[PDB]
């Protein structure tokens, strides 16, 4: 499964594939993809 | 298992082979009712075996509400004697078992609605329209009404053999489908 | 007759086609000995029932994707044998059951009733030879929610009457004697368990399930009250 | 003026679309051949 957040609430979801789109714990359907984990790297040119 | 189906309803047809008068039918026979305006046969039962029997002018009757095949053929006998008694040159022939329907209880729950996925193409659940499961087997082409408690109707045959094979060919089905 | 044209490279010949295709050059090019494949690369019966099943969900409100299904699962029943009849009022209700089935969504066969008269037990011989037909051309929980917005209901009162009818289901004891029961009923539990009234007749009235019958759950689901909390 | 209502918004649309309920009123609900003879 794939980390996602609620809209309103910041919750963490995590939720998996068929589990159609909304929140738990609140009526939501805007789900944030949750920023990757791995390293970015910049130039501050 | 251990369990063997209960007949419990045989239907038979039996031709008296001459024309009746109903109203003369009606009028003679010591159990009967007609009313022509709600249905064109004269219903005519008699005590042993209980039957009840639908008498029509062209003297075809259909005979149902039997236990057992040899109840069937008796009280079709016995219509056909009053019939005769009342007057009419009537002979029994054709007598012809059309339907019966036997029972059984597996003594467990069952799961309808997995049962229904399983066995989708024979399967038909519709539990707010009617709450068993109807069960349409190929080999031998019989209908089963199979509910929650366990309780099983079959349904559809013209054999006695038939019950019991259908009910022998869904056992391990609704053992596989169990609750407890 | 043949007419299908494959690409293959004459100086390579070694495979079959492995190549790439570049569409900014608008250009197809064999992977292996950068040689170009391709260039210049190119960038009366039915619409009458259709008509009226367009109003009918329309008027019912369901999403194009659930009046499109329903739609092809008509066209696929259409004019054959085994239907033998029915008038077009059953079949575009059967179909619209359909739809809304293989769409996910769920409507009681109430509320189709509600949108046409089907006198029932046709509707029901009706539904099921077309889902034989549909096999041939080879779960309640849904109501849940839907119930709620009827009365307005917080959030976390559909979840608990979601958890409610797992389970119930589980628990079994009468099956459910249809789920449209066990459902109203789950919810009246989870309601009453807060403080929110709708009372009773409201609810029976709102989503016309018989007071008698609603009580009735109530005593078995409260009997089970035990094992059916969520927190 | 026009008034505006209130609710949980919930209830009134479930009147709108299908209810589960219906009725409730009515309009535009819609001797012998012998001696016979
Ligand atoms: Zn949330
Ligand atoms: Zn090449």
């Amino acid at each position: 499964t794939l980390k996602y957040i609620c809209a309103e609430c910041s919750s963490k979801l995590s939720l998996s594939r068929t589990d159609a789109v909304r929140c738990k714990d609140c009526g939501h359907r805007i789900l944030l993809k949750a920023r990757t984990k791995r390293l970015v790297q910049f130039e501050a040119r | 298992s251990g369990i063997v189906p209960t007949l419990q309803n045989i239907v038979a047809t039996v031709t008296l082979g001459c024309r009746l008068d109903l109203k003369t039918v009606a009028l003679h026979a010591r159990n009967a009712e007609y009313n022509p305006k709600r249905f064109a046969a004269v219903i005519m039962r008699i005590r042993e075996p209980k039957t009840t029997a639908l008498i029509f002018a062209s003297g075809k009757m259909v005979v149902t509400g039997a236990k057992s095949e040899d109840d069937s053929k008796l009280a079709s006998r016995k219509y056909a004697r009053i019939i005769q008694k009342i007057g009419f040159a009537a002979k029994f022939t054709d007598f012809k078992i059309q339907n019966i329907v036997g029972s059984c209880d597996v003594k467990f729950p069952i799961r309808l609605e997995g049962l229904a996925f399983s066995h989708g193409t024979f399967s038909s659940y519709e539990p707010e329209l009617f709450p068993g499961l109807i069960y349409r087997m190929v080999k031998p082409k019989i209908v089963l009404l199979i509910f929650v408690s366990g309780k099983i109707v079959l349904t559809g045959a013209k054999q006695r053999e038939e019950i019991y094979q259908a009910f022998e060919a869904i056992y391990p089905v609704l053992s596989e489908f169990r609750k407890m | 007759p043949n007419l299908n044209i494959v690409l293959t490279c004459p100086e390579c010949k070694v495979y079959p086609p492995k190549i790439v295709e570049r569409f900014s050059e608008g250009d197809v090019v064999c992977a292996l000995c950068g040689l170009v494949l391709s260039d210049k690369l190119v960038d009366n019966e039915v619409q009458a029932a259709f008509a009226k099943i367009t109003m009918l969900c329309d008027a019912a409100e369901l999403p194009k994707i659930v009046k499109d299904c329903a739609k092809e699962a008509y066209k696929l029943c259409h004019d054959e044998k085994t239907l033998k009849g029915k008038s077009m009022e059953s079949i575009m209700a059967a179909s619209i059951l359909i739809g809304c089935r293989r769409a996910e969504v769920a409507r009681t066969f109430k509320e189709i009733q509600s949108l046409i008269h089907v006198k029932t037990k046709e509707f029901g011989k009706t539904l099921n030879i077309m889902k034989n037909i549909l096999r041939g051309k080879s779960q309640n929980l849904t109501y849940i929610p839907r119930f709620c917005s009827h009365l307005g209901l917080p959030m976390q009162v559909t979840t608990s009457a979601e958890y409610t009818a797992k389970k119930c289901k589980e628990i079994k004891e009468i099956a459910g004697k249809s789920p449209i029961t066990i459902a109203v009923v789950s919810i009246y539990l989870n309601i009453l368990l807060f403080q929110i009234p709708i009372t009773a007749a409201k609810v029976g009235q709102t989503l016309q399930v018989t007071e008698g019958t609603i009580k009735s759950g109530y005593k078995i689901l409260y009997e089970h009250r035990d094992k059916l909390v969520d927190p | 003026r026009i008034t505006t209502l209130d609710e949980t918004v919930g209830v009134t649309m479930s009147h709108t679309g299908m209810s589960m309920r219906s009725d409730n009123s009515n309009f535009l609900k819609v001797m012998p051949k012998k001696e016979i003879l």
